[PDB]
């Protein structure tokens, strides 16, 4: 059961001062609702592409490459 | 002391103190040349057969003859159909024999040819060296090459001049100079070619930088992260992908149609395949030796063995307890290893079913592996408590070589083209450079970040290495500086860094050219 | 021509300096270390990428 894509929360409960309680949240939901609901959407395909990222020791500024605005250089 | 305590123990244990493979040699230079000049060379092919063929013939090889007589039929079933009838003592094998073959040649061709020659003494160039100097005669002459539309041809028609007698003497070309239409020096050839040859040797390097290097990338899109392992054959062109959902993908890495040899595949148009057959997650794929098997390994404990030309499952092998993590093909491919989490290492061949070595000794689980180029020797590291690296013989199964010094987890080995040096790397973004002979450390790069460098590849000297990571980064070393001429170690050569996507796979080529995969990660 | 001089007219002065600074680096069939390297930047490769899209 813990392999579902539904967002966990916590409720807090009071045993007093300073004394918390934490449990799953959880609600009786109908049937209806379950079964009837739309399924996620399918993503595409695998795929892969290519492209040149240095040329003779030079990266050049093509759309693929990172830009220059965003530690690779020595300077010892 | 531990040197107190070798040497005790040391002091207590009592020590004290054939014509084939030059033939198609000869034809693929013949065919990789100008096309000025491949009307001469071809003259070569007729003679180096016959007489090769007729060798074998003296020496009682009657069955490697005619092997060779067959073979090679094709490629003269247009035009010497009778000669081959005939060979297959008659009085034309005692001329040959008494007269030696004449093949006149231009002066630049033949100190093209000699040059070539000697470059490959060893792979098949002594044959035909050989064979030209007791049965040939290379009549050299200063002209230029000879064709049947090229300027020679067209000048002697048109001029009407007769034929030398050099080139006098199945074709010839009488035939194209006809109206129908000097000696040698071989062995002191041979000695003159290796002293010029001596003469343009590089010997050091004073000053300077490294060297430029280009990087070619292939990413992989609406992945999910299910994609455990990447790796690419031995000519760059297919990819293959194990995932998290058991099964294998595989690419032709230019897109054109994968083709099948079943019968109800005949010209089928697909360029991916899916290999489905495992029951885990799979964690190696390794290409053998075009390549035409795959091994993989997964979670459920289990090796398998593909077929690539009908896509299917051969053999498994059951010889572990627990999961498999690597799998590896030897240097020639058919020896292979393989380890995973109950700390042995297996060695099989694909012959038989069970492992024919197992190396024990590690003390804990088994993260990489490596081979010798030599194809005796493996390369194993633990991780945890005992992070070493073990060298183990493969003819005895016994440790020859133990390797410590790394402090985390360790991602990738991987040994020299040369077979001196070895390189390993972990997951703080160390990569140590090890002397195999003496045990000892040669030295340590830095530069990459944390979280562990899964590849790293030797260029085809072993002067330069290329590792990929995790950090979504590229990065080239030096393995020797240049002499002095009078957080990154400056030994680092050049980076390069990516989109959004670590690199699973880095590989050199026979240039300064690597090729890199990795997939793409958008958030 | 007409075509050819209106190229030589436009390319004159660019095709001399390329030409003097080749003839410089190799004067008396020399490699002179004193002349300036052989190195790509990226510059240069943003003008090839502009005329590439203009083609």
């Amino acid at each position: 059961g813990y392999e579902s894509t539904r967002p966990l929360r916590y409720g807090e409960a009071s045993l007093g001062p300073g004394q918390p309680l934490f449990y799953i949240d959880d609600e009786e939901v109908d049937f209806e609702k379950v079964i009837n609901a739309p399924l996620p959407k399918v993503p595409r395909d695998m795929t892969f592409t290519a492209h040149w990222l240095a040329v003779e020791g030079v990266q050049p500024s093509i759309p693929q490459n990172p830009t220059t605005a965003e530690d690779l250089l020595p300077k010892g | 002391n531990l040197n107190q305590i070798v040497t005790d123990y040391l002091k207590k244990k009592g020590f004290t103190r054939k014509y084939l493979k030059a033939f198609l040699l000869l034809k693929n230079w013949i065919d990789n040349n100008l096309d000025i000049y491949k009307f001469e060379l071809r003259k070569l092919l007729w003679p180096v057969f016959v007489y090769s063929y007729l060798e074998l013939v003296s020496q009682g090889y009657v069955d490697d003859a005619k092997h060779l007589l067959e073979t090679l039929r094709s490629h003269f079933e247009a035009v010497h159909q009778d000669q081959l009838a005939l060979l297959d003592e008659n009085h034309t094998t005692r001329l040959y024999r008494e007269n030696k073959y004449r093949i006149p040649l231009n002066q630049s061709l033949s100190g093209n040819l000699f040059h070539f020659l000697e470059r490959e003494a060893d792979n098949g160039g002594a044959t035909i060296i050989y064979i030209l100097q007791t049965h040939c005669s290379v009549e050299t002459s200063a002209r230029g090459p000879i064709e049947p539309y090229s300027f020679e041809a067209i000048y002697r028609r048109a001029r009407n001049l007769d034929l030398d007698e050099a080139d006098a003497h199945g074709v010839t070309n009488r035939d194209v100079l006809d109206t129908s239409a000097r000696a040698r020096d071989v062995v002191m050839e041979m000695q003159k070619v290796r002293e010029n040859r001596d003469r343009f040797v590089i010997e050091g390097r004073t000053g300077g930088i490294g060297i430029p290097v280009s990087a070619c990338m292939f990413t992989f899109h609406n992945t999910l992260g299910t994609v455990s392992c990447m790796d690419f054959s031995n000519d760059h062109k297919l990819v293959a992908v194990g995932t998290m959902d058991s099964y294998i993908r595989v690419w032709s890495l230019d897109g054109k149609p994968l083709k099948s040899a079943l019968e109800n595949e005949k010209n089928l148009k697909v360029n991916n395949r899916k290999l489905i057959g495992h029951s885990g997650p799979v964690y190696g794929v390794s290409f053998s030796d075009s390549s035409k098997l795959l091994l993989s390994c997964s979670a459920d404990g289990q090796i398998r063995l593909w077929s690539l030309e009908i896509w299917a499952c051969l053999c498994i092998y059951k010889a572990h307890d627990g999961p498999v993590f690597r799998v590896l093909w030897g240097p020639h491919g058919h020896y292979f290893a393989s380890a995973g989490w109950d700390k042995t290492v297996r060695v099989f061949t694909q012959d038989h079913a069970s492992a024919v070595r197992i190396m024990v000794g590690h003390d804990t689980s088994i993260s990489a592996l490596a081979w010798h180029p030599n194809g005796t020797y493996v390369f194993s590291a633990s991780d945890e408590m005992d992070k070493s690296i073990r060298m183990w013989s493969v003819i005895t199964g016994n440790c020859v070589r133990i390797f410590t010094g790394h402090t985390h987890y360790i991602t990738a080995l991987e040994c020299a083209h040369n077979g001196k040096i070895l390189a390993s790397a972990d997951t703080g973004g160390n990569i140590f450079i090890w002397d195999i002979e003496k045990g000892t450390l040669i030295k340590k790069c830095r530069g990459h970040g944390k979280g562990g460098i899964p590849s790293l590849s030797f260029s085809a000297e072993s002067n330069v290495l290329v590792s990929g990571g995790l950090d979504c980064t590229v990065r080239v070393w030096d393995i020797e500086l240049p002499a002095d001429p009078n957080q990154i170690t400056p030994d680092q050569i050049s980076a390069f860094a990516t989109k959004k996507t670590p690199v699973l796979k880095v590989r050199f080529t026979r240039m300064n050219l690597i090729v890199a995969g990795g997939c793409y990660d958008p958030e | 021509d007409e075509a050819y001089k209106i190229w030589k007219q436009v390319t004159k002065k660019d095709r001399a300096l390329i030409a003097k600074e080749r003839y410089q680096l190799f004067a008396n069939n020399k490699l002179n270390v004193e002349e300036p390297a052989l190195l790509r930047t990226k510059a240069g490769m943003r003008r090839f990428l502009k005329s590439r899209r203009e083609a």
